[PDB]
């Protein structure tokens, strides 16, 4: 997702805090002085939900216009290719190699299992590896939420 | 920086000097400025130091050539070229040579004599000792280098033993012990010395860092602790810094921490890392600040000044960072305003009142833009770090002075400021205040405005909604809930936090011109979709049989092949 | 003050304490403690302290005693009280609570305790680090 119109008062940590609850994130970057960033989700569903929900939502007093974009390497390749105006050819982003059975897209994990359909058998580590989701994840999520609500009020993190 | 760029700049300077054809004072000044710029933009490597020294020598400036060389030698223990140039310049010197050169020679021997590339330094020291008539100084210098491990350690020991005519066997047992220790150290070191001479070279890469040689040196320094560690650490650090490497810096600093050396040396090493390391690493600097915070107790006076200087520099280089501000506030309130439980409460409260007053004056003056350079807080304050200072003021007023009316006044006054309106710590402390008071009217208004007027990060919004749902469920009753329910806005403090869980612009309060309909199936691509104005698919056939069905009325048929895209990425980023 | 007894009614307090009695088998010990802290009034904090924190202190359960978040919860419960004056609550914390903990738990209790000290008690931080040598 290409986020444009940033106010330059926002950093990578705060932008990740903004765009975390819509899904898991591969990487978040903000080019220096370019007033725009990128958020690389894992799920297409997560990216679509983020675009649908965060549109015109003002980060640092400046309204934000979301649209699809590309990666960093692809960005540099496209810039050099339009400077040389040679080809302007893109490559499709890699797929998930269907079928995948463990995963449920648009799901969150932070930190036995009978592999029954109701739960989420597999999930993605928060940055990256693959860990088997357990029943203690709901406890850990609330624990971390209370931790960052107590500490964030004192002011150790704006996230 | 770039070796090719540096070579091109040197070639351009040489061409300009050649084309000047005169004394060219302006060209000399330009060359000096270029050399200073190269030194300040690069690591001030041995090649640039030697080039600057050669230029100064050609311009007949011995003092100027030594000064850059002295700076590069004190700023780099492995500055072999700088040390050699300094020795060559000090070979012919004034009467003060006997005091100046010996101190630098002793510093070099204590810093890098145990390195394999220290042969020229030892030779220069031996030549100076032989030329001088200070027999005791020469013997001490020979003894200092005779116990160090070098490549030509046997040759150095033999030379010392053959030159020691008046002190051949003054301490026969110490001499034999030193010779045996030096021989064993050289024999053990030879493998790593060869593996470094085949891999250790500054090229700014992995082969330049020489991972195998560095691992061998680290193993020989950690496992084989032969009590020579006090010099082996500097000897290994020379090659380690010959590579910047964050992990190597952490390893080295942890190693002196395990040594528990005196505070000024580790402080100096932290400062050297702060200078040499480039910006945007944010790890060694925070480690250094935390080290100052923990070791402050020892001195209580010098560490305060060091902390203030470091925080000023860090907040000047990182305008948007915030943890620096809370660390500075904690340091200031801990040192400058010292409280203790033994002394009287009336005296204690005066410090808190003065703290509230200084915070209030600084905030008001910065809002009205009248900076006062006398107070360090006002000049150190920043536009991103204003909400933290005001929230600290709120916290002190509400908790210590226990002035609820004034706390509410401060909230009302500084809520409307655009500069601190959409901040996380301020609104979280407001939430903690309106939770310490049980009142639910303010909290309901707050979580109703959480999507409209108060723009907070969605993670913090989720946390606030969950915690408020739990707090309400635990501390309210059905009578209060029913009184709080109003159906005009469909707001209910039990279900509304669940519905607004992840939708920031969720509002409780013709469907073909809207963006949601225009890009239903595909997001980011807006296309007008053809449709029938009077569609009868809703009606059942049973009531359709009533009357003859009208012909269709159409809409957006010419637009089935024209599809438009708002290419924001290409428009605003590639074309900028 | 119409402070409704949320978790301090004998029907629910029995269940909460019964779950707290397992002390390693369950998962929500810290969440229960932190959600039990929030009462913010004289009599209610007196009851909560005497019934939960004092009783655990006297029982000496090592799991809860070495968990620094428990001590953070206790200090936070006392410090946010709207009845005590600032000097009274600072005196109470510094001279009662901290001496009650054992020194062998320092390496585990120090993080959260120092986090609370940096946030609210910058002046007493010297006393904390001196006592915890």
């Amino acid at each position: 997702v290409f986020i444009g119109g940033l106010s330059s008062l926002v950093t990578e940590d705060e932008l990740r805090a903004y765009f975390q609850p819509f899904g898991t994130i591969v990487y978040v970057k903000i080019p220096v002085g370019k007033c725009c960033g990128f958020v690389q989700y894992v799920d297409r569903l997560s990216a679509e939900a983020a675009i649908a929900g965060m549109q015109g939502f003002p980060i640092a007093n400046s309204r934000v216009r979301l649209s699809w974009g590309r990666s960093a390497k692809q960005t540099a390749l496209l810039q050099q290719a339009m400077l040389s105006n040679s080809l302007q050819v893109q490559q499709q982003q890699p797929g998930l190699q269907q079928p995948n059975y463990g995963y449920i897209p648009s799901s969150t994990c932070e930190a036995s299992s009978t592999m029954l359909p109701g739960c989420q058998i597999l999930n993605y580590s928060n940055p990256q590896q693959v860990i088997m989701q357990g029943s203690e994840a709901v406890v850990n999520s609330t624990n971390a939420m209370l931790n960052r609500l107590e500490q964030g009020s004192n002011g150790f993190m704006f996230a | 920086a770039l070796r090719g760029l540096d070579t091109q700049f040197l070639q351009d300077n040489t061409a300009l000097v050649q084309a000047y054809r005169g004394l060219d004072w302006s060209d000399i000044s330009s060359l000096t400025q270029m050399v200073d710029v190269i030194e300040q933009t690069v690591v001030k490597y041995g090649n640039p130091n030697d080039s600057i020294k050669l230029a100064l020598e050609t311009i007949l400036w011995q003092i100027l050539r030594k000064y850059p060389l002295l700076f590069g030698f004190w700023k780099r223990f492995a500055t072999i070229e700088y040390q050699l140039f300094g020795l060559k310049k000090s070979i012919a010197v004034l009467a003060t040579s006997v005091k100046w050169f010996p101190t630098s020679l002793e510093l070099w021997c204590d810093y890098l004599n145990v390195l394999c590339v220290n042969n020229p330094n030892e030779t220069d020291f031996i030549r100076n000792n032989f030329e001088i008539a200070k027999d005791l100084i020469g013997k001490q210098f020979l003894s200092h280098p005779f116990w160090d491990k070098f490549i030509e350690f046997e040759v150095g020991q033999k030379n010392w033993h053959n030159v020691q005519r008046i002190y051949e066997y003054i301490i026969e047992v110490p001499l034999h012990q030193y010779a045996r220790f030096f021989t064993s150290y050289k024999k053990f070191l030879n493998e790593k010395n060869l593996k470094t001479t085949r891999n250790i070279d500054i090229v700014l890469r992995k082969t330049q860092t020489t991972v195998n040689e560095i691992w061998q040196f680290e193993s020989k320094i950690k496992q084989p602790f032969f009590n020579l560690g006090q010099v082996l650490n500097d000897d290994l650090e020379n090659w380690s810094r010959y590579l910047y490497h964050e992990n190597t810096w952490m390893m080295y600093i942890k190693w002196l921490t395990k040594k528990n050396i005196s505070d000024e040396v580790v402080v100096d090493i932290y400062q050297k890392a702060n200078t040499f390391l480039p910006l945007d690493f944010k790890t060694l600097r925070y480690d250094f600040l935390r080290f100052l915070k923990r070791k402050y107790r020892s001195n209580n006076t010098l560490f305060n000044n060091i902390f203030n200087e470091t925080v000023s520099r860090y907040l000047k280089i990182w305008p948007n960072d915030i943890l620096l501000m809370t660390e500075y506030l904690c340091m200031l309130k801990r040192h400058s305003f010292k409280n203790s439980l033994d002394q009287s409460p009336k005296e204690i409260l005066e410090k808190q009142t003065s703290f509230t007053k200084i915070l209030e004056t600084s905030i008001t003056n910065y809002i009205n833009n009248q900076i006062d350079a006398k107070v360090h807080l006002q000049t150190l304050i920043n536009d991103k770090n204003l909400s933290i200072v005001v929230v600290e003021l709120i916290k002190t007023t509400w908790l210590v002075l226990k002035n609820n009316m004034q706390t509410r006044k401060y909230f009302n006054l500084y809520q409307k400021n655009i500069l601190i309106k959409n901040s996380v710590p301020f609104w979280l402390t407001y939430y903690k205040f309106e939770k310490s008071n049980v009142n639910f009217t303010k909290l309901n208004k707050f979580i109703r405005e959480l999507g409209v007027e108060i723009y907070l990060p969605t993670t913090v919004m989720n946390d606030i909604l969950t915690d408020y749902k739990t707090f309400y469920l635990t501390h309210s009753n059905i009578v209060t809930y029913e009184s709080s329910i109003i159906d005009s806005n469909t707001f209910d403090p039990i279900l509304y936090p669940e519905l607004k869980m992840s939708n920031p612009k969720y509002d409780p309060v013709d469907w073909h011109k809207k963006t949601e309909w225009k890009e239903a199936g595909h997001i980011g691509i807006t296309t007008e979709r053809p449709q029938i104005s009077n569609s009868i698919i809703e009606c059942n056939s049973g009531t359709l049989i009533q009357k003859p069905i009208s012909l269709p009325n159409f809409r957006n048929l010419e637009k089935i092949n024209q599809v438009k895209i708002n290419d924001l990425y290409t428009e605003e980023f590639l074309k900028e | 003050d119409s402070q409704s007894n949320g978790l301090l009614n004998k029907e629910l307090f029995d269940k909460v304490w019964k779950r707290l009695s397992c002390k390693e088998k369950k998962s929500g010990q810290e969440i229960l403690l932190n959600n039990l802290v929030q009462f913010y009034s004289k009599d209610t904090v007196e009851f909560v302290e005497k019934n939960i924190f004092q009783k655990i202190i006297e029982f000496g359960w090592e799991y809860y005693l070495q968990n620094g978040m428990f001590w953070n919860c206790y200090c936070r419960l006392i410090y946010f009280d709207t009845s005590r004056s600032y000097l009274d609550k600072r005196q109470y914390i510094v001279r009662k609570i901290w001496p009650q903990i054992d020194k062998k738990f320092a390496q585990s209790v120090l993080p959260s305790l120092t986090e609370f000290c940096e946030s609210y008690f910058p002046e007493e931080m010297d006393t904390l680090e001196e006592m915890f040598t």
